[PDB]
């Protein structure tokens, strides 16, 4: 018997044994998150440690066919990401102390507060304190107070830690054939062995800062007409030539600018569309939203529901003495089970968001008939692509009228057009530049092409030069600023949003096309389209089983992410944004600081 | 007036695993078969080469009532000319299969909150079964080329495996239970007919 047929038979065993355990963690764990209890806690923690080390103990005994002997390419597709998966590369010692690190950054980021000056026990944390701050505050000083003291206290704890982590980090990608921990992380990207489908890991590094080019021009319009507005508010603290202060930036991070809309609103007395006033009124409760969100599905072909769903999901806050996790997931616990876990409320922006994790839900029972390990998006930006496109289409004046939420007598003027994009540009095209430029700074350190005692220099020479985003205060060496951020101290990618972003801009333009839309994209509903479901299920029902090239090319027609149809979408704030600044600078000087 | 053990079949408190699948020869009966549609909507009732549709004034020699239970997903290989791991490895029905098939959801009884492990099915085999074959060796599968010494390992899998039912499964992998009726015709006097 060849070492091909020993692996299709080793993968057939780990396919049952896994899909078990996996199943017995996942339902442990959705105990947990609806009914937070320590005994839940213990058994969610039992469960998770058998899967964890049955991951381990089957990661070492993949290991034991080498890739080189197998043809079958969906055969070492699987081989590779369970013999990727182990990290039995470093010492025993050293996997240790990489834990260490990993757990102590997580715990300084979640527990980490900042206590009022003048009074000790005052003290606030990331969320909600300093997040509460970052998000309505209009007062420059306690803006700044909150940016500066969750940096210098929180950051500084995590400069050493991080220092530590990009060296074991590095350590553990090299011994695994890798660059750098950077070109590891690229590896969600890469496509061999399959001819006009290939994909490099270097390659996607030209393709981002490729696709980046053509952004910057709306970029640079968006920054200049939300400086125009913002110097209007603050005029003693912005110059009409200078960077964005940090701190001034809607969050913590300047990662959304999305709470910049009621000082950059560009025609302020047209009301926004909000149907939350329709739902009460029509007495609507969770479940007629995602029933509703369920017809939408339905409307374009996909398949309904699970009996499954509707029993044993939670869509509505469980109670005052039952405590839940109430962040919207959308869970595939395996063997047919599918569930939503939200606390729905009847807002419009709940029912949005219901159609945008029911649209997960559709993607897992799409590729739920292929092999385990083949079970998830094409590629670590697909997925999200997969559930922003639906509530694109779900917020549309035209769905929401079709649904009888929003009344007939409602019709649409190029004002409110512009103040919807305007606000979606502050969201999906402002963290652009955000997501590129602190991927490259980790990249680069990874690479070791930025030297430890120049880490904060680059990092804010970077964010004035790409971001137009200025510190509002001098940052030596002992700050760790971008660890401030969840996905860095965590141990995340980061680049997944930006590539995420181009891919729903073609999803969306792909399937309105097989809808036959007529006019601007960011009107269109695909809604009763069955082509349109039917071209979106083609990529669905792949999983991971095909080249993330090919799966997109079966939505869109073309073999690689593409920045035209994001253009297109805004297409008609960027022509308004330049003619708002015929009369304006466009760019920013990187030398201009709040700090003189 | 005798009247044929159906309720010991069809009604019986546990079922037998696919692989060590159960049969109950029945003779010298009257055969009630337009009297089995008491289950929860019976999800499935297909017959091959004879007809369902009231054609119990037929006689034949033997019946053969075969039982187990498998998955949702599973039951379409209990069908002639299917395969899968149900119908190469555990059960399996000839080309010319004469006889009807009757499947119907058994969650409420076979799922179990921490997991029902008692219902089996075999995984790995050397080669498929014949029609009407049960295999019930629990002899180490060798997938590589070393031996196995009778112990798992490397290469070397216990054949068997288990459904773990729970309740909150899907409805592909739910329990379903089967009873499958195969009716034979050999040159002896009938000892079954059914009014
Ligand atoms: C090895 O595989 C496991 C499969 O679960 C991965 O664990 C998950 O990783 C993601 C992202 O890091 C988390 O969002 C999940 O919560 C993790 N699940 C667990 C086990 O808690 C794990 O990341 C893989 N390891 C690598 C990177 O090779
Ligand atoms: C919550 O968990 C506890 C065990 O810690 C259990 O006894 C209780 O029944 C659960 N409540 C609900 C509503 O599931
Ligand atoms: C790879 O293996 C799968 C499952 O055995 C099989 O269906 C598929 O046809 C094989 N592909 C090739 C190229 O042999
Ligand atoms: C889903 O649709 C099918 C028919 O397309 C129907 O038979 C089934 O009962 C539906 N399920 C639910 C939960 O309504
Ligand atoms: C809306 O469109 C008309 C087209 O003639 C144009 O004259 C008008 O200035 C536009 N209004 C705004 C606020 O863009
Ligand atoms: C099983 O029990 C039910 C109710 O007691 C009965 O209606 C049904 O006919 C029984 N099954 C058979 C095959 O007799
Ligand atoms: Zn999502």
């Amino acid at each position: 018997s060849t070492i091909e047929e020993q692996a299709k038979t080793f993968l057939d065993k780990f396919n049952h044994e896994a899909e078990d355990l996996f199943y017995q963690s996942s339902l442990a764990s959705w105990n947990y998150n609806t009914n937070i209890t320590e005994e839940n806690v213990q058994n969610m923690n039992n469960a998770g440690d058998k899967w964890s080390a049955f991951l381990k103990e089957q990661s070492t005994l993949a290991q034991m066919y080498p890739l080189q002997e197998i043809q079958n390419l969906t055969v070492k597709l699987q081989l590779q990401a369970l013999q990727q998966n182990g990290s039995s590369v470093l010492s025993e010692d050293k996997s240790k102390r990489l834990n260490t690190i990993l757990n102590t950054m997580s715990t300084i980021y979640s527990t980490g507060k900042v206590c009022n000056p003048d009074n000790p026990q005052e003290c606030l944390l990331l969320e909600p304190g300093l997040n509460e701050i970052m998000a309505n505050s209009l007062d420059y000083n306690e803006r700044l107070w909150a940016w500066e003291s969750w940096r210098s206290e929180v950051g500084k704890q995590l400069r050493p830690l991080y220092e530590e982590y990009v060296v074991l980090k590095n350590e553990m990608a090299r011994a695994n054939h890798y660059e750098d921990y950077g070109d590891y992380w690229r590896g969600d990207y890469e496509v061999n062995g399959v001819d006009g489908y290939d994909y490099s890991r270097g390659q996607l590094i030209e393709d981002v800062e490729h696709t980046f080019e053509e952004i910057k021009p709306l970029y640079e319009h968006l920054h200049a007409y939300v400086r125009a507005k913002l110097m209007n508010a603050y005029p003693s603290y912005i110059s009409p030539i200078g960077c964005l202060p940090a701190h001034l930036l809607g969050d913590m991070w300047g990662r959304f600018w999305t709470n910049l809309y009621s000082l950059t609103v560009p025609f302020g007395q047209k009301p926004n569309i909000d149907v939350t006033d329709a739902m009460v009124d029509q007495a609507w409760d969770a479940q007629r939203i995602f029933k509703e969100a369920e017809k939408f599905f339905v409307s374009v072909g996909l398949p309904n529901m699970t009996q499954g769903f509707w029993e044993n999901s939670m869509l509505t806050d469980p109670g005052n003495v039952q405590k839940a996790v109430c962040h919207p997931t959308a869970w595939d616990l395996g063997k047919g089970d599918f569930r939503i876990l939200m606390c729905t409320k009847v807002t419009m922006d709940d029912f949005l968001t219901a159609h945008h994790e029911m649209g997960h839900i559709q993607y897992d029972m799409a590729y739920a008939a292929q092999p385990f390990l083949l079970r998830n998006g094409a590629n670590e930006g697909f997925h999200e692509a997969v559930g922003e496109i639906m509530s694109l289409s779900a917020a549309t004046p035209k769905h929401l009228k079709s649904i009888g939420l929003l009344s007939p007598d409602f019709q649409e003027d190029n004002e409110t057009e512009i103040n919807f994009l305007l606000k979606q540009a502050l969201t999906i095209v402002g963290t652009l530049p955000f997501t590129y430029m602190l991927e490259k700074w980790r990249w680069m350190v990874f690479k070791g092409e930025i030297p430890k005692d120049q880490w904060m220099k680059k990092w804010w020479e970077m964010k004035r030069e790409i971001v137009g985003v200025v510190e509002p205060v001098p940052h030596d060496e002992t700050y760790c600023d971008p660890a401030s951020l969840f996905h860095v101290s965590n141990d995340y990618s980061f680049i997944r949003y930006y590539t995420r972003t181009l891919y729903q801009f073609q999803f969306q333009e792909a399937l309105c096309q097989a809808a036959k839309h007529e006019g601007p994209l960011h009107k269109c509903d695909i809604s009763n389209s069955t082509e349109a479901g039917q071209k979106l299920f083609n990529m669905l029902r792949l999983g991971k089983s095909e080249p993330w090239t090919l799966a997109l090319e079966n939505v869109v027609g073309a073999k690689n992410m593409n920045v035209r149809p994001l253009l297109n979408y805004f297409e008609p704030l960027f022509t308004w944004l330049k003619d708002q600044n015929k009369n304006s600078f466009v760019g920013w000087s990187t030398d201009w600081s709040p700090y003189a | 007036t005798n009247l044929c053990p159906f309720d010991e079949v069809f009604n019986a408190t546990r079922f037998a695993s696919v692989y060590a699948w159960n049969r109950k020869r029945i003779s010298n009966c009257v055969a009630d078969y337009s009297v089995l549609y008491n289950l929860a909507p019976f999800f499935t009732f297909k017959c091959y080469g004879v007809s369902p549709t009231k054609l119990n004034d037929l006689c034949f020699t033997n019946v053969y009532a075969d039982s187990f239970v498998i998955r949702g997903d599973e039951v379409r290989q209990i069908a002639p000319g299917q395969t899968g791991n149900i119908a190469d490895y555990n059960y399996k029905l000839p080309d010319d299969f004469t006889g009807c098939v009757i499947a119907w959801n058994s969650n409420k009884l076979d799922s179990k909150v921490s997991g029902n492990y008692n219902y089996l099915y075999r995984l790995f085999r050397k080669s498929n079964l014949k029609p009407f074959e049960r295999d019930i060796s629990t002899e180490i599968y060798q997938a590589g080329n070393k031996p196995c010494n009778g112990v798992a390992g490397f290469n070397c899998y216990f054949p068997l495996r288990s459904y773990s039912f729970r309740p909150t499964y899907g409805v592909g992998h739910q329990p379903y239970r089967v009873v499958v009726l195969s009716f034979e015709l050999l040159h002896a006097p009938a000892t079954v007919c059914g009014p």
